[PDB]
């Protein structure tokens, strides 16, 4: 899956490869949705923006974030 | 390709014929006697430095002329017709015209 | 030609009459496929390819979709979406000879099937083992060809039959080959059936005030359905709607 | 006769009308062989350097000029009198395509010079090929040679298909930016095998005292047609997760959120075959080469087990007259296993 | 089947003899021509084989760079030229049908038909 | 602007023999070269010309497989191959400089010629 914010906003996509392990693919955040790439993982708490899974989102901050 | 042009002529006008030869450039070299050939007229009408005005010529249709005006004793030599043959790379030459 | 190295006749940009071929005493095999022989001369095709060549009797049936044997394998393979016609007959006084005419070649080996239309005409030795031929024939290394021998004398089976098979091409493209089928004025405003080189259909024709490019023959809606026409004598743009109609 | 004489951006040059469907203010999705997005369009230019290029599965040719240098191409595969050839050759008042046994030149070109230095007269010497025997194949058209020319070369289904574009352009370097479709310029029922080609040059003496090419790939492209039928832009579908995100919600927008555009699998990169171990040849041979066979109504049943069955030996053999399988093909048996097999 | 050679040559030594056989009754390019030569009170010895189909050959180590095996189809004949003929080559020379090598019941390991005798003296 | 022959002299048909040409004047290696031959009571006759860069060798059709010309710029020298030599191939031969023919695109004609040697066969 391809996590984005508008391309009325920007071209940049973090990529989601469901259920599949960060070792296994080839900013790699590893998660239980699965392996999200592209996108910067912080500690700060947001609301809900593009749902990931397992309590993580994602959203437009400019790069996005997880 | 082959030219065509008379053995001898007695102002002097040495022709040379061929198909549709005003395609192509016709140049001339004239031999003396015991000597070797040099160029007089090259492209059809142009002259090589050292060659007196004398010399002109022309160049249409099927036949191909030079012609040497006040002609002197010292032009006694065979004058040769040649062309460069784009259809077999290869330079043709005339029999030549011997002056008299 | 010879079956292994049959001919390829390309046929374009003319009328094509099939009821001549189809009504004719004269042959034995005229069997079509993906069309009907008795509507041939209603359709239109982008190009007829006629490949001829000389089999025997027996392998006649080899001939079209789906089949095996060395001629359908190793000669001349048809495709299983062929559309077309195969046409054949006796040719014993033509192609036969007393003690043999060994003009007519097949090939009996090769290291794999032909695809569909695929033509090979090379002698090289096969090999039959696991021992490399190095060109040269003997045991476990075999001369690909072998003659028909066709002599007068020859059960049917073994009598030489001329094959023409016609395939035909129907593309995304300007049909170049069509029937006789004689044209008639165009009607438009008004609720018609119509036959647009090949296209058919029921509806209203009307001009169109649609950018048609040079090249484009016909357009589509949103649905993917002809809703244009190039008229291919006028070179007319023609919208096509559907005849009036709703529930009652 | 004969005589003997870097990579740049594709950007979203080499699209073209895919087919001579008239389509309007429309996205449409059509899988054909397009120039790749942003791909390695190798770029060609005192010295002489025209080299024979692969043709592979179609080629995207491109030239900037006003001296009107590149006059042809030669199509074709050992590009001698052994097999059939493409020449395509453009003059001022006609192009000639012919398809011959054409004996080509090493350093094939039209020599270009002024007609006795008359510069209002221009002639040239084709020089190109030796000889062009048994020709299949004629046709006569139209010429179509800071002006950018562009064409795709196509060999599929028989024809050779040609698309063309010609715009100005305000760089030499490269290609420009921007979209613009090439329209179909001719299609040749030529139907012959291309694996070769190279670029036929007008070439002044004077000069001797570019081009660019890439290769088109099968990809999915999406299409966005305007009100007059004009492809005006398109999305390599396969360039990137959101050509990709672009082409699966068909539309050349996307809205925030989190798109299934794909699925991710690995790849197998061996095959690993395991047979028992076992040498002894299945005796088939036993049942073939039999003196006697049995009457019909009493016929005879050899069961075959714990062997190796080669198959491709009475397959390929000239002797049967009848070899049909059911329920398999004759062509896979071989790797086939089978707990028994009754003869 | 029937296999019919030319009539006896006699020749010198160095002589060349060329002995034609033609064949009728059967498909000519689907079997090999042998050669089988007879010696006067000697058994059979084999020469070598055409492929009339391909014009291919296969020579036995004794008369290879002597013997040279042609045939024509035209008129389904095979022929055998024994070049550089010594004394010891008196004999009765044989044309034989045996299937060609890819035949599956090997009919090509024997000689099923057998021409009348050639006999060449020198 | 001067050219010598050499290598003149006589032989048997069948027999062959290299004629060479020595220039001086002039920067050899920019100009194309010429031979001419010319049989006793004949007119000028052809043989070959070679591009200035050694790249291409053309011949007239009654030499043609049989002489090979050749230059070597590193010795501002001209040479002419000549096998199978016959007796019709009785001629002086003539080493001489091209000049570019406006009427086609790699044509030529001759400018300066040499003395020329003498070859009977
Ligand atoms: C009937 O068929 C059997 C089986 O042979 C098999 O089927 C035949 C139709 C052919 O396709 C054969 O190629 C195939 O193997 C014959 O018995 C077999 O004959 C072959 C050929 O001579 C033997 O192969 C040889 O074996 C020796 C070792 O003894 C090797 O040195 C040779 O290089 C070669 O491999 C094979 O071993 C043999 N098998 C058995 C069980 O006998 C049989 O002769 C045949 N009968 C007739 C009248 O044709
Ligand atoms: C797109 O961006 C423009 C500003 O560039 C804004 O005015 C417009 O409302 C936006 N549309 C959407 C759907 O976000
Ligand atoms: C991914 O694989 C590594 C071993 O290479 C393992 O340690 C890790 O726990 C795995 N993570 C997930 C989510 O499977
Ligand atoms: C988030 O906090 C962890 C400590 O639990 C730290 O290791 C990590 O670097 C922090 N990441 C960021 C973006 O601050
Ligand atoms: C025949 O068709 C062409 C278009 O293909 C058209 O230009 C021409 O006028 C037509 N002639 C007649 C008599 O209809
Ligand atoms: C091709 O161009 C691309 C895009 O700039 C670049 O990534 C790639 O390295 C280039 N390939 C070569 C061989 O230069
Ligand atoms: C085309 O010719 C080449 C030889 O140059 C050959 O290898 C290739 O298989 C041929 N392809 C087809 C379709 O004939
Ligand atoms: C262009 O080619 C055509 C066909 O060969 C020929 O008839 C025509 O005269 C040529 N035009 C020029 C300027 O050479
Ligand atoms: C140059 O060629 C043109 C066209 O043939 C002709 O009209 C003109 O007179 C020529 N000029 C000269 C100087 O030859
Ligand atoms: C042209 O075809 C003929 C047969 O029609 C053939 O004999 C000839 O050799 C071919 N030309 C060449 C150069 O192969
Ligand atoms: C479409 O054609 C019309 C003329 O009917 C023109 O005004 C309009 O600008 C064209 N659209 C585009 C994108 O060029
Ligand atoms: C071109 O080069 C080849 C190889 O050296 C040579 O055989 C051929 O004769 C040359 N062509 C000319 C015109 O010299």
């Amino acid at each position: 899956s391809v996590i984005t914010p508008g391309t009325n906003t920007s071209n940049q996509v973090a990529v989601l490869y469901q259920d599949v392990n960060c070792t296994e693919v080839p900013n790699v955040f590893q998660t239980r949705a699965g392996c999200l790439i592209g996108a910067e993982h912080v500690n700060n708490s947001y609301e809900c923006d593009i749902p990931i899974g397992a309590g993580i989102c994602a959203s437009y901050q400019q790069s996005i974030i997880a | 390709y082959e030219l065509t042009q008379p053995p001898s002529v007695s102002t002097a006008r040495i022709t040379c014929g061929g198909n549709n030869i005003e395609r192509k450039s016709v140049h001339w070299c004239q031999q003396k006697p015991g000597q070797a050939p040099a160029l007089v007229v090259y492209d059809d009408s142009d002259r090589p430095s050292g060659i007196p005005e004398r010399f002109s010529g022309s160049n249409s249709g099927n036949t191909a002329t030079l012609t040497i005006s006040r002609v002197e004793a010292g032009d006694e030599a065979d004058y040769y017709c040649q062309v460069w043959d784009s259809g077999s790379d290869q330079v043709i030459f005339g029999g030549g015209t011997k002056l008299t | 030609a010879s079956v292994y190295a049959w001919n390829r006749k390309r046929i374009s940009n003319c009328v094509a009459d099939y009821s001549v071929l189809y009504n004719s005493a004269s042959f034995s095999t005229f069997k079509c496929y993906g069309v009907s022989p008795t509507k041939l001369n209603d359709l239109c095709f982008t190009n007829v390819y006629a490949d001829s060549f000389v089999i025997r009797g027996d392998e006649v049936r080899q001939i079209a979709p789906g089949q095996t044997g060395k001629i359908a394998d190793y000669n001349y393979k048809l495709p299983d979406d062929f559309t077309g016609c195969v046409i054949a007959w006796n040719s014993n006084n033509l192609d036969s000879k007393v003690g043999g005419n060994y003009n007519y070649l097949y090939r009996l080996f090769r290291k794999s099937n032909l695809k569909p239309f695929e033509r090979d005409i090379s002698t090289e030795i096969y090999q039959a083992g696991s021992t490399p031929c190095n060109g040269v024939e003997g045991f476990n290394c075999y001369f690909p060809l072998q003659s028909y021998g066709f002599q007068p004398t020859n059960g049917v089976g073994y009598q030489p039959y001329r094959v023409v098979v016609l395939s035909f091409e129907l593309l995304h493209a300007p049909a170049t080959v069509c029937g006789p089928k004689k044209s008639t004025n165009l009607v438009k405003n008004k609720c018609v059936n119509f036959n647009f080189n090949g296209l058919t259909g029921t509806g209203v024709l009307t001009e169109s005030n649609k950018k048609f490019l040079p090249f484009q023959q016909f357009g589509r809606d949103i649905a993917d359905t002809t809703d244009a026409v190039r008229d291919p004598q006028t070179l007319e743009i023609l919208d096509i709607t559907p005849c009036s109609f709703g529930g009652v | 006769q004969c005589v003997n004489l870097a990579y740049t951006n594709s950007f979203t040059r080499g699209v073209y009308y895919p087919d001579k469907v008239f389509r309007s203010s429309v996205l449409h999705s059509t899988q054909d062989l397009f120039l790749p997005f942003f791909s390695n369009v190798t770029w060609f230019h005192k010295r002489f350097d025209n080299p024979v290029l692969p043709f592979n599965d179609g080629v995207y040719f491109a030239s900037t000029e006003k001296s009107n240098i590149i006059r042809g191409w030669i199509f074709g595969t050992t590009l001698d009198s052994k097999t059939q050839s493409l020449l395509i050759v453009n003059n001022a008042t006609n192009v000639v395509i012919k398809v011959c046994e054409f004996q080509f030149c090493n350093d094939p070109f039209l020599g270009v010079y002024y007609h006795k230095n008359n510069k209002s007269w221009m002639e040239s010497e084709f020089r190109v090929y030796s000889s062009a025997n048994n020709c299949t194949f004629e046709y006569v058209s139209q010429p179509f040679l800071k002006n950018l020319r562009e064409f795709v070369f196509k060999n599929i289904d028989g024809y050779f298909k040609i698309y063309s574009k010609h715009t100005p352009i305000n760089l030499v370097r490269d290609l420009p930016q921007g979209f613009s479709a090439l329209e179909p310029l001719v299609d040749l029922p030529i139907g012959i095998n291309i694996t070769r080609f190279q670029t036929l040059l007008a070439l002044h003496r004077s000069y001797l005292t570019a081009y660019y090419v890439g290769y088109l790939q099968p990809r999915t492209f999406l299409l966005k047609y305007n009100e007059n039928g004009t492809i005006t832009d398109a999305v390599d579908c396969a360039l990137d997760p959101l050509s990709e995100t672009k082409c699966t919600l068909k539309s050349f927008t996307v809205e925030k959120g989190i798109y299934q555009t794909s699925n991710f699998r690995v790849q197998p990169t061996e095959s690993i075959v395991r047979f028992p171990n076992i040498t002894n040849l299945c005796p088939f041979g036993e049942v073939f080469n039999a003196t006697r066979f049995a009457s019909v109504y009493a016929w005879n049943r050899k069961r075959i087990s714990n062997c190796v069955a080669d198959y491709s030996v009475l397959y390929n053999s000239a002797s049967f007259s009848t070899f049909k399988c059911y329920g398999v093909s004759p062509t896979k048996l071989n790797d086939l296993c089978f707990t028994n097999v009754y003869a | 089947v029937q296999l019919v050679q030319s009539g006896a040559e006699v020749k010198k030594p160095g002589a060349s003899v060329k002995v034609s056989c033609k064949a009728s009754g059967y498909t000519f390019t689907g079997y090999y021509m042998h050669w089988v030569r007879q010696a006067p009170g000697q058994g059979l010895e084999w020469m070598g084989w055409i492929n009339p189909i391909s014009s291919g050959t296969s020579y036995a180590q004794t008369f290879q760079g002597r013997v040279t095996m042609t045939s024509d189809t035209s008129i389904t004949t095979a022929y055998m030229e024994l070049s550089r003929l010594r004394s010891d080559d008196t004999a009765v020379y044989y044309c034989a049908r045996a299937a060609p090598f890819y035949d599956f019941w090997s009919g090509y390991s024997y000689f099923d038909y057998w021409g009348q005798g050639t006999l060449v003296t020198v | 602007v001067q050219l010598v022959e050499s290598g003149g002299g006589v032989v048997q048909p069948g027999r062959s023999l290299r004629l060479s040409c020595a220039a001086s004047g002039f920067t050899f290696s920019n100009y194309g070269m010429h031979w001419v031959r010319q049989a006793p009571g004949k007119g000028l006759e052809w043989v070959a010309v070679i591009w200035y860069d050694g790249s291409n060798k053309f011949y007239a059709d009654s030499v043609k497989g049989r002489f090979t010309i050749s230059r070597d710029n590193s010795k501002n020298s001209l040479y002419l191959q000549m096998n199978s030599l016959r007796a019709e191939d009785t001629a002086v031969y003539f080493c001489a400089r091209a000049f570019p023919d406006s009427s086609s695109w790699s044509g030529f004609t001759i400018d300066y010629w040499g003395q020329g040697t003498l070859v009977t066969v």
